[PDB]
C-alpha cells in the first residue's frame, strides 16, 4: 500500500501550465512530508522543493521560486504541481517522495515523464 | 549555494575491482546538532533513484556490505569494494544540513 | 571651525617647476581627504586630483599624469594632532597653465558624498612668463 | 565621456524678477550639486546633491529634477544675490551660466 | 534530511509566512528572547540592558489585563478608520512585516487606549466588589 | 461580526534594522595551546557548536555593506584588543642612543647597495655602574643619519618610545565567530548573484558567524573567502573613482613567499627582567626575500576580471593595468605577516597588461622592516623580533582591491590601479553578507473575540 | 498654557491630594520605578539595584493573591485596635505620607499574615480541585 | 524560571495544576508512598532520566488549550 501513483506522460505543448498529481498512501498525509525531484539529462536530478500538507508549510529554490506551486487538498488527498511557463529545459521525469523529519527518503515513484513540445 | 563537485565522473571499473567516488562541498555540511545528513544514491536507466548511505557511514535498511562512506568537512569518498553488474550507472551526493539541498552532477560506473 | 591657507602668487618662466603648500587645521587631519581643483579663465573649472593624507594614497586625473604629484605631512605630536600640510608639485609648465589653484575639503556632513566641496582655500594665481 | 550643459547660458534679468536656471546631463541615474561665484571672489557651494542645501544658507535657493534634467529654482533674489552659478557631476563641470543685470 | 517541517518550529521560521503560521510558534520567541577584562564590562553592560528591556515589556503587559497569557483578549473595539480591510486578508494575504508598515504611522494611540480601557475595568471591577 | 476587538500577540516574529554590540567566540583548536599564545586566547568565551543556520522563505530584504555597522566596531575591537597584547612587554626607553655603524662583509658594488647594517654601540648592564658595548644588524629603513664618520641613529625616536612585542605571542591568523546577544539575529543573504547591495530575495538568519579570520594586508587580501561560482565585482558607485572597487574572484591563486636568509637571535640584558633580542649573524649567502605566483593562474584570473568588468563599461573599452601611484610605503606596496615578520613586496610584476576588445613563474622582491607603525597612530610603535632560520608560508591570493583613474577628456582606455589605503575595506569583503536585526515583539491586532468579565 | 490638569497627571503630582488622586495616578509610579571608564561600573551597578529592587516587589506580591493586579483585594479582616478612624476620613481627609506615620509603628505583621493567608487559600483550593 | 512558569499555565500561584494525565510507565508506584516514604532528594533520582518530554507535553497541552479557548470566544 505504501506507494506514490503518480501521473502519466504527458507530452505538453510549450507555454501551457502543468498540474501534476502524486497520489501517495501507505499512511496519513499528516505524517510526514512530501517532496518532488526532477531528472534532466543536463543536471541529472534536479530540485523544485518541498511541501507540508497540514497546514500547507512550503519551500523552493532560487531557481524555481515563483515558477511552481504546491498546494495540498488534506479531504482528497493527494499532491499537486502547477507548473509556469515551460521551457525546452524542463522536459524532465519528476519524482515524487516522501520524507520524515529528522529521516530518510522511504518511498521512490515511477516518475511522470513531462516533455515540452 | 552549496553545490557538490563530484569527482570523477565515469569510472569505468572491472568485476571485482575497487571504486571511490568523491565529493567535496563548498561550505561544511555541519548540522546545527552535530549529525551530518549525507546520502549516497543509486540509478539505472529506468529506475527511480534510491538510497544507499544516510550518514557518513549508517546506511540504509537492506545495503549489502560492500558500500562505505567516509570523510570529513567538505571531501566525503564513496568506497565499493567489490563492483557487480547492478552497481552500474548513475550515483549522486547528497545534503542535509540547511534547506535548498543541492544534488551534483553524476557519476558514473561502467565497466 | 576649518581653515585653509595657501601659499601665494608667482611669476614662474616656463618649463620649471612649481610647488604649492595647503595648509589645513582645525580638524582631526587624518579623516578627510584633499582635493585641488583650478580655475583656467575662460575654460571653466577643472579637476586635478585627490589625496587621502593616511596614507598618502594619491589619485589623478588622466590628461595630466606625469607631471603633477602631491605629497603631505602629518603632525606627530599627542598635543596638537590637528594642523596638516599638503604640497602640490607641478611640473611641465606652459604659458596656458597661467591659471589660478584651490585646495578643498569634502564637506563634513555624513550624507555628503565625496565629492561636493564645502571649505575653500584663498586661491592662487600661477602666472607663466 | 559625461557633457554637462546649462541654460538658457547668459541671462538678462532686473533685480525683484525671479529666476530659474536648469543644467542637462548628457549621463542619467547620478545627482547634481551648485555653486555660486561672485566677482573675482572664493566660490561657495550652495546647495548639495539634489535639495540639501549647506550651512549658511537662505532657503530662496530651491533646486529639484530627476532623469538627466536638474532645475534650480531663485526667489526673491538681490542685487548682491546675483553672482555665477556652476553645477558639478563627480569631477565634471558646466561653462556655467550668468544673469545680467538689467 | 532534517526536512522541510523543521524551520516550521525554528527560531522566527514562522515569519515569512501569514499568522497562521504565527498563531502556534509564539513561544520560541518569547524563549529566544531571555536566554544569552574591560570586554567583560561591555559584555555585562548588554546582558542587563537585554534584561531590562524584557522585564519592560512584562511590565507594560502587567499594566494591561493580560499578565502572563501570552494570548491576551480584550475590550476596545477596533476602529475601521486605520485598518479599511476585509477580515480574512489580514489573516491571509498579510505577513507580520507586512502588517508592521500599516500601523506604523500611527502607535500609541492603541497603548494609550488598553490602559484607560483597562484602568475603567479596574475600577468598575472595584465597584462591583465593594457592593460586593 | 464587524464589531471586531483587539488582541495583542507576545512574541510576534518581527524586527527592525538597529546597531548593537556584539560578542566573540573562538573555536577550541585555538585553546588547545593556551596561556598568552595568541591574543583574544582570552577575551572570547569557547564556542558553542554548529549555530542554528535555518531558513527563511518568502521573505526579501535591501542590505548594504556600505553603510552597514558591525564593521565600523570590529576596526575598533580589533585594535582594542592588540592594545592589549603590548602593555606587558618592554619598553625602548634606553635604547634609542647614539649608533656607530658601517657596512656588513659583502662584495659591495659602486652601482647598487647593500640593505644591512651593523652597527656596535654603548648599553646599560643590569647594574648601574657599569656600560657594555654590543652591535646587531639593522635595516636600510630604520637608521637616519645624524649630522669622515658616519653615525646613525634610529627613525621612531625623535617621535616615541617604542615597545618591543614578546616573543611568546603569536600573530598568526585564528577563526572569529561573532554572535549577537539574547534579543538580536543576525541575517545571511544567501544569494548567488548578489552585488552586495539592494535587496536580497533569499535570507537565512543564524545564531553566530562562520569563520572570519583576521589578517593584514593592504594589497592582494589573503586567505580570503571565496566566491561561489562565477567572480564579482562588488563597489558602492563605480561611476564615481573615490570608493574602492572590491573583486572577489573563485580560483585561489598560490602564493609562496619566502625569506632565504638565515638569522641568529642575540639576547641583551638592558637591565632587570629586560631582553633585547636583536639579529645576531648571518649564516650563509646574503640574499632577498621575495615571493613566487605561477604565470598561468595569473594570466588566467586576469582574464575572468576582465571579462567581468566588461559588463559595467561597455563591451568595446580598453582595460589596462599599472604600478600604483606613490605615496608612503606600505600602500604603494603590498604588506603582509608572514609567521611573525612583516613584508613589503614590489609589485610592479603583475599589474603591466593591456586587454584588447576582441612552466615559468614570477617573481616578485620584497623588503623587510622591523618596526611597524600600523593604523598610523602618533603614540606608537612596535619593534617585531627576529626569528631563526629560513622562513617561508603558502597563502591564496582571492580577491582584488582596486580604483579606477578618473580622467576627462574623451577617454576609452579606463585604467586601473590598486592601492589599500584603509583597512576597513579589507573586512567589508568579509562582513557583506550579514545584517543586524532588533526583535520588537507585543504586535498588536483586531480579531473577532471579546474578553469576558 | 499647559495648564494645571497637566501635572496632576504627571509623576508623584498625586502625592499632595488624599486618595482621590491615588485611585487614578497608579500607572505612572509603577512605569517610572523601572526604565532609566570606570563610571560605567558604577552606573552598571546602579542599574542593577534597581531591577532587582523591582524584581523583589513583583516577588513580594506574587506570593500573595496579588499576580500583576495593580489593585488587589485579599481576604484579612481589618483589626480596629491599629486604625480607629471613620472609613470616609481615611478616605477624604488624609494623604499617604500622612498615612505612611500612622502605620509605621506596625510592620510586617500585615506582611506575616497575608502570606499565611494566600498560604491556607491556595491548600483549601487544591482540595477543592482535588475533590473535582 | 518565572518564563518558563508563564509558558505554562501556572502564572504565578506557586501551587498550579494542570492538565496532561500521569503516564504510569514513568513512575510504577503507589499513590501514597511517594507521598509518604520518599524524601524530594529521593524523589530527583526517578525523575531524572527524563526531562523535556514533560515540559513539552505541558507547552504542547497549554498552547493548544489557548487556542480552543480563542476558539471559544471567536463564536463568542
Ligand atoms: C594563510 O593561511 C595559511 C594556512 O594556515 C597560513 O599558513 C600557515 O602559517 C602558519 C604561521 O605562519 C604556519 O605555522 C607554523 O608552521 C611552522 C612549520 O612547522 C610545521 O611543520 C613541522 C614539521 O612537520 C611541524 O612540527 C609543525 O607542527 C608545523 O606543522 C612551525 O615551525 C611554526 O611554529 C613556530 O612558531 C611557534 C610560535 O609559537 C614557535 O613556538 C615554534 O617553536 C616554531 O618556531 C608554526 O606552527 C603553518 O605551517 C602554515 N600552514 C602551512 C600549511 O604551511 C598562512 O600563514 C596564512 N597567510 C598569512 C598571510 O598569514
Ligand atoms: C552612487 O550610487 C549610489 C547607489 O547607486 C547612490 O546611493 C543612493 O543615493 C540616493 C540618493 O538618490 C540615496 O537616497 C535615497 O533615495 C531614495 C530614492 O532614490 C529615497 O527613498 C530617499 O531620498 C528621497 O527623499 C529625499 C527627502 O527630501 C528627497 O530629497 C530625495 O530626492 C528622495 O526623494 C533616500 O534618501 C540612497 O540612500 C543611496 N543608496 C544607499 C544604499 O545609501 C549615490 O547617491 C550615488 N552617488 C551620488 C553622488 O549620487
Ligand atoms: C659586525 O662588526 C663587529 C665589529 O666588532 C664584528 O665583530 C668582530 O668581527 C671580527 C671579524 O670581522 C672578529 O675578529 C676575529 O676574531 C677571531 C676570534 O677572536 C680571530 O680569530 C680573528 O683573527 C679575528 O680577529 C671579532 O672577534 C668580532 N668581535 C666581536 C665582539 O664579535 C662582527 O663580526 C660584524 N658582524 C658581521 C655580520 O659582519
Ligand atoms: C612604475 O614604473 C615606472 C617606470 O619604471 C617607475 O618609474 C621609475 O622609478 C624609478 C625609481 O623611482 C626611477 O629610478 C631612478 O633611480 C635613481 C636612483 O638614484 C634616482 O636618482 C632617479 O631620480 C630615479 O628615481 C626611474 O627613473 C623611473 N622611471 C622613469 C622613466 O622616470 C615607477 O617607480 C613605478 N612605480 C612604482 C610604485 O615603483
Ligand atoms: C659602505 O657603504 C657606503 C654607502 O653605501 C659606501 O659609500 C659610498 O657608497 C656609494 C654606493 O654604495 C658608492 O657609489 C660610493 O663610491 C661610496 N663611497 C666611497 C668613498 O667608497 C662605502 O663605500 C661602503 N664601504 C665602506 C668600506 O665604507
Ligand atoms: C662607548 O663608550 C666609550 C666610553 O666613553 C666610548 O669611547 C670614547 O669615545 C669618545 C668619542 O668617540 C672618545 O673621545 C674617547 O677617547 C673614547 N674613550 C676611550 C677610553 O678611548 C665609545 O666611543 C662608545 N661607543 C662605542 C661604539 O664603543
Ligand atoms: C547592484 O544591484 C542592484 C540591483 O540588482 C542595482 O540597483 C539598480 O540598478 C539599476 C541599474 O544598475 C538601476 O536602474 C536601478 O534604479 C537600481 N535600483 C536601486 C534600488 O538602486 C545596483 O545599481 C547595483 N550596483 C552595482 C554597483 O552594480
Ligand atoms: C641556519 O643556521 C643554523 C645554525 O645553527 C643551522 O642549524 C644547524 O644545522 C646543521 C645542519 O643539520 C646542524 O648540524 C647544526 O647542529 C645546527 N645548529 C644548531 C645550533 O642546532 C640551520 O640548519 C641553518 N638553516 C638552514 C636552512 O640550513
Ligand atoms: C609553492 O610551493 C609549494 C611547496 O610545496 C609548491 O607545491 C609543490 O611544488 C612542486 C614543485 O617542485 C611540485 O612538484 C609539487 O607537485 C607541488 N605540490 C603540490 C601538492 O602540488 C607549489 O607548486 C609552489 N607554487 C608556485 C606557484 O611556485
Ligand atoms: C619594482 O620593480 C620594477 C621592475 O624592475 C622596478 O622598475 C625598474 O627600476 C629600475 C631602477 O631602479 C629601472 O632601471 C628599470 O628600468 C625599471 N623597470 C621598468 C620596467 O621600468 C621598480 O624600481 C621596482 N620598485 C621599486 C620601488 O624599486
Ligand atoms: C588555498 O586554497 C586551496 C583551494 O584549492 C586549498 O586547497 C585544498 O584545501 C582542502 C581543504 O584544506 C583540501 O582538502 C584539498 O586537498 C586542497 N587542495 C589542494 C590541491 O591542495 C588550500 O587548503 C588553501 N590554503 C592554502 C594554505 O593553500
Ligand atoms: C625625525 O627625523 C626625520 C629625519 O630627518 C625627519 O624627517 C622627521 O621630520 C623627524 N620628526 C619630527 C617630528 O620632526
Amino acid at each position: 500500500q505504501v506507494q506514490l501513483q503518480q501521473s502519466g506522460a504527458e507530452l505538453v505543448r510549450p507555454g501551457a501550465s502543468v498540474t501534476l498529481s502524486c497520489k501517495a498512501s501507505g499512511y496519513t498525509f499528516t505524517d510526514y512530508e512530501m517532496h518532488w525531484v526532477k531528472q534532466t539529462p543536463v543536471h541529472g536530478l534536479e530540485w523544485i522543493g518541498a511541501i507540508v500538507p497540514e497546514t500547507g508549510f512550503t519551500a523552493y529554490t532560487q531557481k524555481f521560486k515563483g515558477k511552481a506551486m504546491l498546494t495540498a487538498d488534506k479531504s482528497s488527498s493527494t499532491a499537486y504541481m502547477e507548473l509556469r511557463s515551460l521551457t525546452s529545459e524542463d522536459s524532465a521525469v519528476y519524482f515524487c517522495s516522501r520524507l520524515r523529519l529528522y529521516w530518510y527518503f522511504d518511498v521512490w515513484g515511477t516518475g511522470t515523464t513531462v516533455t515540452v513540445s | 549555494g552549496v553545490l557538490m563537485t563530484q569527482s570523477p565522473l565515469s569510472l569505468p571499473v572491472r568485476l571485482g575491482d575497487q571504486a571511490s567516488i568523491s565529493c567535496r562541498s563548498s561550505q561544511s555540511i555541519v548540522y546545527s546538532n552535530g549529525n551530518t545528513y549525507l546520502e549516497w544514491y543509486l540509478q539505472r536507466p529506468g529506475q527511480s533513484p534510491k538510497l544507499l548511505i544516510y550518514k557518513v557511514s549508517n546506511r540504509f535498511s537492506g545495503v549489502p556490505d560492500r558500500v562505505s562512506g567516509s570523510g570529513s568537512g567538505t571531501d566525503f569518498t564513496l568506497k565499493i569494494s567489490r563492483v557487480e553488474a547492478e552497481d552500474l550507472g548513475v550515483y549522486y551526493c547528497f545534503q542535509g544540513s540547511h534547506v535548498p539541498y543541492t544534488f551534483g552532477g553524476g557519476t558514473k560506473l561502467e565497466i | 571651525q576649518v581653515q585653509l591657507v595657501q601659499s601665494g602668487a608667482v611669476i614662474k618662466t616656463p618649463g620649471s617647476s612649481v610647488k604649492i603648500s595647503c595648509r589645513a587645521s582645525g580638524y582631526n587631519f587624518r579623516d578627510y581627504s584633499i582635493h585641488w581643483v583650478r580655475l583656467i579663465p575662460d575654460k571653466g573649472f577643472e579637476w586635478i586630483g585627490w589625496i587621502k593624507p593616511l596614507w598618502g594614497a594619491v589619485s589623478y586625473a588622466r590628461q595630466l599624469q606625469g607631471r603633477v604629484s602631491m605629497t603631505r605631512q602629518l603632525s606627530q605630536d599627542p598635543d596638537d594632532p590637528d594642523w596638516g600640510v599638503a604640497y602640490m608639485e607641478f611640473s611641465g609648465l606652459t604659458p596656458a597653465d597661467t591659471a589660478e589653484y584651490f585646495c578643498v575639503r569634502r564637506g563634513s556632513c555624513d550624507y555628503c558624498g565625496d565629492f561636493p566641496w564645502q571649505y575653500w582655500c584663498q586661491g592662487t594665481v600661477v602666472v607663466v612668463s | 565621456e559625461i557633457v554637462l550643459t546649462q541654460s538658457p547660458g547668459i541671462l538678462s534679468l532686473s533685480p525683484g524678477e525671479t529666476a530659474t536656471l536648469f543644467c542637462k546631463a548628457s549621463q542619467g541615474g547620478n545627482a547634481m550639486t551648485w555653486y555660486q561665484k561672485r566677482r573675482g571672489q572664493v566660490p561657495r557651494l550652495l546647495i548639495y546633491d539634489t535639495s540639501r542645501r549647506a550651512s549658511g544658507v537662505p532657503d530662496r535657493f530651491v533646486g529639484s529634477g530627476s532623469g538627466t534634467d536638474f532645475f534650480l529654482t531663485i526667489n526673491k533674489l538681490d542685487r548682491e544675490d546675483f553672482a555665477v552659478y556652476y553645477c558639478q557631476q563627480f569631477e565634471f563641470f558646466g561653462l556655467g551660466s550668468e544673469l545680467e543685470v538689467h | 534530511a532534517v526536512g522541510i517541517g523543521a524551520v516550521f518550529l525554528g527560531f522566527l521560521g514562522a515569519a515569512g509566512s501569514t499568522m497562521g503560521a504565527a498563531s502556534m510558534t509564539l513561544t520560541v520567541q518569547a524563549r529566544n528572547l531571555l536566554s544569552g577584562t574591560v570586554w567583560g564590562i561591555k559584555q555585562l553592560q548588554a546582558r542587563v540592558l537585554a534584561v531590562e528591556r524584557y522585564l519592560r515589556d512584562q511590565q507594560l503587559l502587567g499594566i494591561w489585563g493580560c499578565s502572563g497569557k501570552l494570548i491576551c483578549c480584550t475590550n476596545v473595539p477596533w476602529n475601521s478608520s486605520w485598518s479599511n480591510r476585509n477580515l480574512s486578508e489580514i489573516w491571509d494575504n498579510m505577513t507580520w512585516l507586512q502588517w508592521d508598515k500599516e500601523i506604523s504611522n500611527y502607535t500609541q494611540i492603541i497603548y494609550g487606549l488598553l490602559e484607560e480601557s483597562q484602568n475603567q475595568q479596574e475600577k468598575n471591577e472595584q465597584d462591583l466588589l465593594a457592593l460586593d | 461580526a464587524e464589531n471586531l476587538w483587539v488582541t495583542v500577540y507576545y512574541g510576534v516574529p518581527v524586527w527592525k534594522d538597529a546597531e548593537t554590540t556584539l560578542f566573540c567566540a573562538s573555536d577550541a583548536k585555538a585553546y588547545e595551546t593556551e596561556k598568552h599564545n595568541v591574543w583574544a586566547t582570552h577575551a572570547c568565551v569557547p564556542t558553542d557548536p554548529n549555530p542554528q543556520e535555518i531558513h527563511l522563505e518568502n521573505v526579501t530584504e535591501e542590505f548594504n555593506m556600505w553603510k552597514n555597522n558591525m564593521v565600523e566596531q570590529m576596526h575598533t575591537d580589533i585594535i582594542s584588543l592588540w592594545d592589549q597584547s603590548l602593555k606587558p612587554c618592554v619598553k625602548l626607553t634606553p635604547l634609542c642612543v647614539t649608533l656607530q655603524c658601517t657596512n656588513v662583509t659583502n662584495n659591495i658594488t659602486d652601482d647598487m647597495r647593500g640593505e644591512l647594517k651593523n652597527c656596535s654601540f654603548n648599553m646599560t648592564t643590569e647594574l648601574r655602574d657599569k656600560k657594555q658595548k654590543v652591535y646587531s644588524l639593522f635595516y636600510r629603513l630604520d637608521v637616519v643619519q645624524i649630522n669622515s664618520n658616519k653615525e646613525y641613529r634610529l627613525i621612531n625616536c625623535n617621535t616615541s618610545a617604542c615597545t618591543q612585542a614578546c616573543p611568546k605571542v603569536s600573530f598568526e591568523p585564528i577563526p572569529i565567530h561573532y554572535c549577537a546577544p539574547a534579543g538580536f539575529a543576525i541575517l545571511k543573504c544567501k544569494d548567488k548573484k548578489f552585488n552586495g547591495t539592494g535587496p536580497c530575495p533569499s535570507v537565512s538568519t543564524v545564531q553566530c558567524t562562520h569563520g572570519i579570520k583576521p589578517v593584514v594586508s593592504t594589497q592582494l587580501l589573503l586567505n580570503g573567502s571565496l566566491a561561489e561560482e562565477e567572480v564579482m565585482i562588488r563597489s558602492e558607485n563605480i561611476t564615481n573613482n573615490a570608493k574602492n572597487i572590491l573583486v572577489q574572484f573563485n580560483t585561489p591563486v598560490q602564493i609562496n613567499c619566502t625569506r632565504p636568509n638565515n638569522n641568529t637571535r642575540k639576547s641583551i640584558r638592558i637591565g632587570p627582567g629586560q631582553a633585547f633580542y636583536a639579529t645576531g649573524d648571518i649564516i650563509g649567502d646574503i640574499r632577498q626575500a621575495h615571493c613566487n605566483v605561477s604565470k598561468a593562474t595569473w594570466n588566467e584570473t586576469l582574464g575572468k576580471v576582465v571579462k567581468q568588468l566588461r559588463k559595467h563599461f561597455g563591451n568595446n573599452t580598453i582595460i589596462r593595468f599599472a604600478n600604483s601611484s606613490g605615496g608612503d610605503l606600505e600602500v604603494t606596496t603590498h604588506s603582509f605577516n608572514c609567521g611573525g615578520e612583516f613584508f613589503y613586496c614590489n609589485t610592479s610584476g603583475l599589474f603591466n597588461s593591456t586587454w584588447i576588445s576582441n612552466n615559468d613563474s614570477i617573481t616578485l622582491p620584497c623588503r623587510i622592516k622591523q618596526i611597524i607603525n600600523m593604523w598610523q597612530r602618533i603614540g606608537q610603535c612596535m619593534y617585531a623580533p627576529p626569528i631563526q632560520g629560513v622562513i617561508r608560508c603558502v597563502s591564496n591570493i582571492t580577491g582584488l582591491i582596486l580604483t579606477r583613474d578618473g580622467g576627462s577628456t574623451n577617454s576609452t582606455t579606463e585604467t586601473f590601479r590598486p592601492g589599500g589605503g584603509d583597512m576597513r575595506d579589507n573586512w567589508r569583503s568579509e562582513l557583506y553578507k550579514y545584517k543586524v536585526v532588533k526583535i520588537e515583539p507585543l504586535g498588536v491586532a483586531p480579531t473577532r473575540c471579546k474578553r469576558r468579565v
